[PDB]
């Protein structure tokens, strides 16, 4: 009784387990929430002959 | 190559050579027909590798010493730009990847100060209910540390 | 008259693209992780590339391009048949010739105007239009797939 | 009289596919721990191009 009753109180006070994977997880979302960074104006192309 | 046939680095070239200002008229409009003649004086062959022919270079001027040196400095001039462009495309490329990594780093810092407070809740816990319960017995369980933190409890 | 005038593009390099590129290679490693499907797909550039160049060619741009352009409004007699078929006669103007790799040729646009002067700023204003449009539309497809990412790490 | 118009079309992006898209690639992402599927498939935008 004294065992079991302190395995149930400690599993209920510790909570799930988590592996690595689901904290990785989360802090990659963390960042993706962040949001991106949207710049305009940035050129998609180069001059190989400018127009005269 | 592509620096080689590009019509600006012809059109600049010739701006910046002697060969060109000791020709100028001063009228506007004869001096850009005079440099739009002599940009077709360079002309670029590309080559094929299934014949084994090589890319050529070939330019023209009005005396011989002056096709020789001009279409020297020409390549070199090629050449120059062409390490600039590398050299600046280098320098982004580097920025990007410490950018990529310093990203990275943050990332597994935080990881691994949540993995971090994560025990140390869990070390609280089983501190307070193994005061609660008197199991003050150092030695409960054959297994050593790495316990699993669900049954964390069971040591003194 | 009828002056001419012709300009030749070509990929970007990385330090022009911004922070565009630090954020679709961000993106890309991410689906390197998930959903494998990278199979050495051609690099952002060559994407930007591809977007400025059907945006170059497409027969909406040039019309929104000669709507604005302020050199059509002051041909403007005031008919709607004549708007039109002057707008359509300007549109036909803008020519793209793509460019073949084999050749080692390049893409390029040759704009018509009425004056000498007006070949050039009206090409090198278009060429800006459609690399703007172009860049505002990669930016909406980097806040769609942002945003579809995200939503399938919340789920995960 | 016979009048006459024209239209060009090509395939449409992630953004104006809405969240079809999102669906798809969950049910492509269970498709690929199961019954193996070609790494360089066509994507989802070429497929509903195709479609269209």
């Amino acid at each position: 009784r004294p065992m079991l009753q302190a395995r149930l109180e400690n599993l209920q006070a510790v909570g799930p387990a988590f592996d690595l994977d689901y904290d990785q997880n989360r802090a990659m979302l963390n960042t993706l929430n962040v949001g991106p960074t949207l710049d305009p104006r940035f050129q998609t192309y180069r001059y190989l002959r400018t127009p005269e | 190559v592509m620096q080689l046939a590009s019509w600006d680095t012809r059109r600049e070239f010739w701006l910046q050579t002697d060969y060109y200002k000791q020709r100028m008229v001063g009228n506007s409009k004869a001096d850009a027909a005079l440099l739009d003649e002599m940009i077709n004086n360079i002309q670029f062959i590309p080559g094929d590798f299934t014949r084994a022919v090589n890319d050529s270079v070939k330019l023209i001027a009005e005396t011989a010493p002056d096709a020789n040196n001009l279409l020297r400095q020409y390549v070199a001039f090629a050449s120059q730009r062409a390490a600039s462009h590398l050299n600046d495309e280098l320098k982004g490329a580097w920025a990007a990847r410490t950018i990529q990594m310093k990203a990275q780093v943050k990332r597994q810092e935080e990881v691994a100060k949540a993995i971090y407070d994560r025990r140390m809740n869990s070390i609280e816990q089983a501190l307070k209910i193994a005061e609660q319960h008197n199991i003050s017995r150092s030695a409960t369980d054959v297994p050593a540390e790495e316990l699993p933190d669900s049954e964390m409890f069971l040591l003194g | 008259q009828e002056w001419s005038s012709t300009a030749i593009t070509d990929r970007p390099t990385v330090n022009m693209l911004g922070g565009y590129y630090s954020q679709q290679q961000f993106l890309r490693n991410l689906d390197v992780r998930s959903n494998m499907a990278s199979a050495d797909q051609p690099s952002v550039m060559d994407e930007a590339y591809k977007e400025f160049v059907m945006q170059l060619a497409s027969w909406d741009t040039r019309r929104e391009f000669w709507l604005q352009t302020d050199y059509y409004k002051q041909r403007m007699v005031g008919n709607s048949k004549a708007d039109a078929a002057l707008l359509d006669e300007m549109i036909n103007n803008i020519q793209f010739i793509p460019g073949d790799f084999t050749r080692a040729v390049n893409d390029s646009v040759k704009l018509i105007a009425e004056t000498a002067p007006d070949a050039n700023n009206l090409l090198r204003q278009y060429v800006a239009f459609a690399s703007q449009r172009a860049a505002s539309h990669l930016n909406d497809e980097l806040k769609g797939a942002w945003a579809a990412r995200t939503i399938q790490m919340k789920a995960q």
